[PDB]
């Protein structure tokens, strides 16, 4: 798809705008790909992850949501409108960006639209509260009104398919047609009014089901089961883990780049038992002040070779000025990049490119000109 | 019958009513030390790469984890990003936050663990606020472990703490694409077992449902979390057995300083790349002129315990002639813990290895089975 | 300042000591290196007065602790009062080198009668280990108090490098690690260069000491040895010739160059094994990674 | 009110129509947001056609929120009628038989909900009538319901929740449930030779 | 599993079985053999279709009166999970006696 | 400033795009 190396690669916008993004990718390209003349797919061939992550700052959304639950007021009420919640209104309401394409364009303003279509009964319909008559919404959302229900139709066109018979509660009504028992009640049947037609929450009930069910189909897109469900997952045998077990041996080689008998072993240690038997005189451990001036010597060396070596250890302050050691410090960077290019083309070790290799190393050995 | 404050007296002082006391307190450590009985060398992916997921929702702000889950999940994270890289060196991790139904990607894949503690330390200033995407986490990690090699496992962690996801497309399609790349997931959840995080586990990890974890307290996140920094084993069915070609860089040592490679910064050190002859700063890195890797041989050498783990030591029966009063390591005297003279002589201290037989106390199992890696009696025994 | 514990692990083999002895135009120089084993010993104890001292002695057949004895022997003590040190010194530096004294008799009597039995197999590594369990003891027990590990180990020109002690001495250089435990290497013998106990000195921010003459030895350990914890980051250390941190390589042992490591056992190798199986792990590899390894880079014409 | 708004951020609502077609859709798509961890509610009432046949094994029942006691509509003449046939001829009450019957559609709604002994959770109900009825509840729930869980408030039934999926979410040991829940093969022929 | 209740072989289609199932088909076994109406509660989470099914399926074939079965359930969405159990109890019944034996099961509901 | 090199940069993609077009 889109995150394949060849469409990194070539995507000039997406690298304009990391460039727009980056500070330190400015002065980099600058001095190497503008000036010394490196291919941009050879800068680029490195720095996919970097590609990859700036793409996918950006090209991820949101997954679908109520968003006219969240717009609540707040005499004076203020209602906050984001972007990107105009975008979360048009995705799930078509009826809003179609009202939208019609009428700001056209006659009023962005405003002006989301004051009205806030003070219409569509509004209100949508959020799923009962609509009243009494209240004089907009008379321009209107007209979209009955346009709206016309979509919800179609939506029953795009939701009523066939589904499985483990759910299937159209069986379960119909499981037999001759059923004439008694009626069900007013408490088991929907609430009507006087004049005994629907009072409308009904209305409300298959809105919410319908933003339920097209926040789920929503998500269905291009971004035997039922033995599977019924199976008691318990009664079955545990998982038994498949994970490889190794042995190692230690028949290593040994490192490449006198024998004593017993006898002598065993003399020596008799002589270390008289030795240690008879007077195990500490004070003999002091040196005859030439041994001791030696090893003091040979030890100040050795601690002040150490010493000079470890004196010293955000980078550190130079005598550098500041213009002299940046511009020894782009070179470096170029001449580490062009150094890196070559080597990765160098052990890529494709004949088609090996020419374009050598190209590097003329710019390799420019660069060694170059200091 | 009446009200119920005026029926009787609480009487709060007498509900409370009132040698082998040790018994009790052994057997609970006897219970515990039962799980572990059983271990063999597991073969172990030992170069890993890992993308630690953090969630950043209103949900994370509950009271229910002092002070807040936000600030408390990014210290141990903190603290899990400096074990993993004490104890895998030559692994690579990222770090990605769900905030907003935004993935944020917070840290690349780099081998430096001083870039994650930036960021983590940069997390912990702003506060966490939106409805989080396990989706979109799991598809910029799924970007982010395309290019690391075969031969490193790719692992993702998530620290999730909502118990509802939104998703701008079908995360069964996520799963399975993460199931064919190869990619294990392992979620420590913080609230209750979601039903997509389980289903996620069990998928990415070839059947086994054990990688969702579920915590009960304070100590049992550490717990959690440092269990995670040990590899995960692998299965026998995967055959990216590859070799690695790397180089070992040599120290230098020069009083005037030099331009590295990687940073393009004056360092008084480095580390000269056998390769290229280029200087580094840290280690272990890939080398930034060659792409080799250039690690030490304690690297290799940190978690080349992970290879033969060490067979649990065995409690000793009190019947049997004690080989030692002493300890072998530290001549700890065993205690004979002669709770009553009708008692006689029990729970003795004494824990025998099987490849040496020689006697250690609890301190030496603690220390030779966690931070140390040999047996003392295995390298003394004359083989 | 801090008070701190002086674990030496000195390693007395006869075998290696006899060809020392062999090699020095002196003889008996386990005798010299006790002598300054002890004065340092006491030196040490005299540093600090809650200052702690232990020693073990890795022999052929295994190790054993010198100071403090075995426990058994000090609820006995049966009178055993043998008058190798005199009595009238300091009765705190007296206690200790009398136990370590009757102690090396103990031992050397034990290995003289398991004379018979030549071993092949070094326990330096394992005493190591016994040396960092100690000091964990130490540490957690009293609460804290840093510690510091001295190895007082031979090789007299005939034990080389050793295999089977990489990844035994490895493992106690990350727990060292664990506990700011320096890990301190004196090495006596005609072996310049010893790679593990250089590594080992170097990663835990020990100090390494080749010496050639057993004489003066109580210089150098005064000198050099007597960095104690409390003041390791404000002395600069004299440890020459900085180790290169390198390995060796499994099917032909040198020194490795840039190399291949199995993903599975992480053996290093210097060359491709035959066969395309790793000699370790046993594993079996495919053969497109090693055809790509061993295809030459290219240039053009 | 704009109780619904606040349900609307962590969980899809979704309500059962006196359309079947569009109650299967609903049911269809209640267990579609349950997989994938979207998180839903589904409102249905105790005697309609949800309540009868259809499961809620696994994750699709999390909660059981019972909104009071099931009671049919008493001043209709046909209850009346046959309540008085009853007391006639099976000498049974009339509230005896409401009782029975309100806690007997409760009872399948609350067994609908566990289908495997990993299955958990929890069944609240949501009537200060419930209370007395412990003893119309089906005996395997009356022993899990304990003696202090009859008169809850809401907020340390919150609690009790919390720390029930709290540990339910556990791996359990195997040791614990090796012989006692669940029988092997052995296990079944070893309990056999017991009872022999 | 395959174990005996009784002089009655039941070819269990899981390996492992809870306790009350096996206490459920005691007490079926034993309503059969006695004759007469039952009525047992089984708890749910535990398998009662799948038990049940198991049991008077292999009472049918083992006893040679060879009784046939009648399953009346309350709704269709039963019928066909009573069904599908039925698959697996017959494809499990089949594996381990190695053939397909001379079996009819049918659901029945309306032409719609 | 970055205004003159960022001006350049467009400069040199607007060439390339010549170039390659
Ligand atoms: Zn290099
Ligand atoms: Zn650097
Ligand atoms: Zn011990
Ligand atoms: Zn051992
Ligand atoms: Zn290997």
């Amino acid at each position: 798809d889109s995150l394949s190396k060849e469409k990194l690669l070539t995507n000039l916008k997406l690298q304009q705008s990391l460039l727009k993004g980056n500070k330190v990718l400015m002065k980099v390209f600058q001095e190497t790909v503008i000036n010394a003349g490196l291919p941009p797919s050879e800068f680029w061939s490195t720095r996919i992850p970097l590609l990859r992550a700036f793409a996918l700052s950006t090209s991820q959304k949101v997954g679908p949501y109520n968003v006219l639950s969240t717009i609540k007021p707040v005499n004076k009420v203020n209602v906050n409108l984001s972007r990107e919640k105009i975008l979360n209104i048009f995705e799930n309401y078509p009826i809003v960006k179609k009202a939208y394409t019609d009428n700001v364009p056209k006659n009023f303003k962005e405003p002006e639209f989301w004051a009205r279509f806030f003070s219409s009964k569509l509004f209100r319909k949508l959020r799923g509260e009962k609509i009243m008559q009494n209240d004089r919404g907009d008379v321009i959302i209107d007209r979209y009104l009955t346009l709206d229900q016309e979509f919800d139709r179609k939506d029953d066109d795009m939701l009523l398919h066939p589904v499985k018979k483990i759910i299937d509660l159209d069986g379960n009504i119909q499981d037999d047609p001759v059923v004439r028992g008694n009626r069900p009640d007013f408490t088991m049947q929907p609430g009507v009014d006087i004049n005994g037609n629907s009072d409308g929450t009904v209305d409300i009930l298959k809105g919410m089901n319908r933003l339920s069910e097209k926040m789920i189909m929503a998500l269905k897109n291009e971004y035997n089961d039922e033995r599977n469900e019924l199976k008691i997952d318990d009664l079955n045998e545990s998982y038994k883990t498949n994970y490889a077990i190794i042995h190692l041996k230690r028949n290593a080689h040994e490192k490449t780049t006198l024998k004593v008998s017993n006898q002598q072993m065993l003399q020596q240690l008799s002589l270390v038992m008289d030795n240690l038997i008879n007077k195990l005189d500490l004070n003999q451990v002091v040196p005859n002040n030439e041994v001791s001036n030696k090893i003091n010597k040979r030890v100040i060396t050795a601690i002040k070779i150490n010493a000079k070596q470890a004196k010293h250890n955000l980078e550190v302050k130079s005598t550098l000025p500041i213009d002299l050691l940046e511009s020894c410090r782009m070179l470096h960077t170029t001449c580490c990049e062009f150094l890196k290019h070559f080597y990765i083309h160098f052990q890529s070790g494709e004949q088609k490119q090996a020419s374009t290799v050598k190209k590097l190393y003329n710019h390799l050995k420019d660069c060694i000109e170059k200091l | 019958g009446g009200y119920a404050w005026e029926d009787e007296i609480k009487r709060s002082w007498d509900l409370v009513k009132v040698m082998a006391s040790l018994v009790a307190s052994i057997v609970e450590a006897r219970k515990k030390r039962t799980a572990k009985k059983n271990i063999t060398p597991y073969q172990r992916g030992i170069i890993r790469s890992l993308i630690l997921t953090l969630d950043c929702s209103e949900a994370m702000l509950e009271k229910d984890l002092r002070p807040n889950r936000h600030a408390m999940i990014i210290q141990y994270a903190i603290d899990f990003v400096h074990e993993f890289f004490d104890q895998n060196p030559i692994s690579q991790m990222g770090i990605i936050i769900m905030r907003n139904g935004l993935a944020q990607l917070v840290s690349q894949v780099s081998g430096n663990p001083q870039d994650h503690i930036d960021a983590l330390k940069s997390i912990r200033k702003q506060e966490p606020k939106g409805n989080p995407s396990l989706q979109n986490a799991l598809e910029m990690a799924r970007g982010l472990l395309l290019p690391v090699p075969a031969h490193c496992t790719r692992e993702v962690l998530i620290v999730f703490g909502s118990l509802s996801t939104t998703d701008p497309g079908d995360i069964h399609q996520t799963i399975d694409s993460l199931v064919s790349e190869k990619i294990r997931v392992k979620v420590l959840g913080l609230s209750a077992q979601v039903a997509i995080c389980k289903e996620l586990c069990k998928a990415t990890n070839y059947g086994d449902e054990s990688f969702y974890k579920i915590l009960l307290d304070e100590t049992h996140l550490k717990e959690l979390f440092n269990e995670a920094v040990t590899p995960l084993p692998v299965n026998k069915i995967n055959k990216g057995f590859t070799l690695v070609k790397m180089g070992f860089p040599t120290r230098i040592f020069e009083d005037t300083p030099t331009f590295c490679s990687c940073h393009s910064k004056l360092v008084y050190g480095g580390y000269f790349c056998p390769n290229c002859h280029s200087k580094v700063c840290s280690l272990p890195t890939v080398c930034p002129c060659c792409d080799l890797m250039l690690i030490l041989s304690t690297h290799l050498a940190r978690s080349y315990h992970h290879l033969m783990p060490l067979k649990t030591f065995a409690e000793v029966p009190t019947t049997e002639k004690f080989r030692s009063e002493d300890c072998f390591s530290c001549q700890s005297r065993f205690p004979i813990l002669k709770n009553h003279k009708n008692g006689k002589l029990l729970t003795s201290s004494r824990y025998r290895c099987e490849d040496c037989k020689q006697e250690f106390c609890v301190d030496c199992d603690v220390f030779i089975h966690e931070i140390l890696h040999n047996c003392p009696g295995c390298e003394s025994k004359p083989v | 300042e801090s008070p701190s514990l002086l674990t030496v692990i000195i390693e007395i083999a006869p075998k290696l000591w006899t060809t020392f002895d062999e090699e020095g135009n002196e003889k008996g120089s386990i005798i010299k290196v006790l002598e300054a084993l002890i004065v340092f010993l006491n030196a040490h104890l005299a540093f600090n007065s809650a200052n702690k001292v232990a020693v073990i002695a890795a022999y052929s057949q295994g190790i054993k602790y010198l100071y403090p004895e075995s426990t058994s022997a000090l609820k006995a003590s049966t009178r055993s009062d043998l008058k190798i040190i005199n009595s009238d010194m300091y009765r705190r530096f007296r206690n200790v080198d009398e136990t370590l004294v009757e102690e090396i008799y103990k031992l050397f009597e034990l290995e003289k009668k398991q004379i018979e039995q030549n071993s092949q197999r070094s326990t330096l590594a394992g005493a190591m280990s016994a040396g960092l369990t100690y000091v964990n003891r130490i540490s957690k027990e009293s609460v804290s108090l840093k510690s510091r590990l001295l190895v007082l180990t031979c090789g007299s020109g005939s034990s080389k490098d050793e295999i089977f002690q990489y990844i035994p001495i490895m493992n106690c250089i990350f727990s060292a690690t664990k506990m700011k435990c320096p890990i301190d290497v004196v090495k006596i013998g005609g072996s310049k260069e010893s790679t593990f106990l250089q590594q080992t000195t170097d990663a835990t921010n020990g100090v390494y000491l080749h010496v050639e003459s057993t004489e003066g030895l109580i210089q150098y350990l005064a000198t050099a040895m007597f960095i104690d914890p409390s003041l390791r980051p404000i002395i600069v250390k004299p440890n020459h010739g900085s180790v290169d941190f390198r390995t060796s390589c499994y099917l032909t042992g040198r020194v490795v160059a840039v190399g291949f490591i199995c993903s599975v056992c992480l053996c290093v190798l210097s060359i491709i094994p035959p066969g395309n199986k790793c000699p370790a792990c046993d594993s079996q590899f495919d053969e497109h990674v090693i055809a790509k390894l061993k295809r030459k880079p290219v240039v053009p014409r | 009110m704009g109780i619904l708004d606040e349900v609307w951020k962590h969980k899809l609502i979704l309500v059962e129509t006196p359309d079947a077609q569009e109650t299967s859709l609903a049911l269809e798509t209640y267990r579609k947001a349950c997989s994938n961890g979207r998180g839903a509610i589904l409102l249905s009432v105790a005697r309609g056609k949800v309540s009868e046949g259809i499961d809620f094994d696994h994750q699709y029942g999390r909660t059981v929120l019972m909104i009071g006691i099931p009671f049919q509509y008493t001043e209709s003449r046909i209850l009346k009628a046959r309540l008085e046939f009853m007391r006639e001829n099976y000498r049974i009450r009339e509230n005896d038989f409401l009782s029975f019957d309100a806690m007997r559609h409760a009872a399948q709604c609350l067994g609908r909900v566990l289908r495997g002994k990993d299955d958990y959770g929890v069944m609240v109900l949501a009537d200060r009538r419930f209370s007395r009825k412990r003893s119309q509840l089906p005996k395997w729930i009356a022993q899990g319901l304990s003696d202090a869980d009859l008169n809850l408030s809401t907020d340390m039934a919150i609690s009790n929740t919390k720390q029930f999926l709290r540990t339910m979410a556990q791996p359990t040991d195997p040791k614990d449930q090796e012989g006692v829940s669940v029988w092997s093969y052995e296990d079944l022929i070893k309990h056999q030779n017991s009872r022999k | 599993m395959k174990f005996y209740i009784d002089d009655l072989p039941v070819l269990f289609p899981y390996p492992k079985i809870y306790p009350e199932q096996y206490n459920y088909m005691c007490d079926i076994k034993k309503t059969l053999d006695v004759g007469g109406n039952s009525i047992l509660e089984m708890p749910s989470g535990t398998g009662k279709t799948v038990s049940l099914l198991s049991l008077t399926i292999a009472y049918q074939m083992h006893y040679p009166e060879h009784r046939k079965i009648i399953y009346c359930s309350r709704t269709m969405s039963e019928i066909e999970k009573a069904l599908v159990e039925l698959e697996n109890l017959m494809d499990y019944r089949t594996k381990e006696l190695g053939y397909q034996e001379d079996f009819r099961g049918l659901g029945l509901t309306s032409r719609k | 400033e970055e205004r003159e090199n960022e001006k350049t940069l467009n400069d040199y993609y607007a060439a390339l795009a010549k170039k390659q077009a």
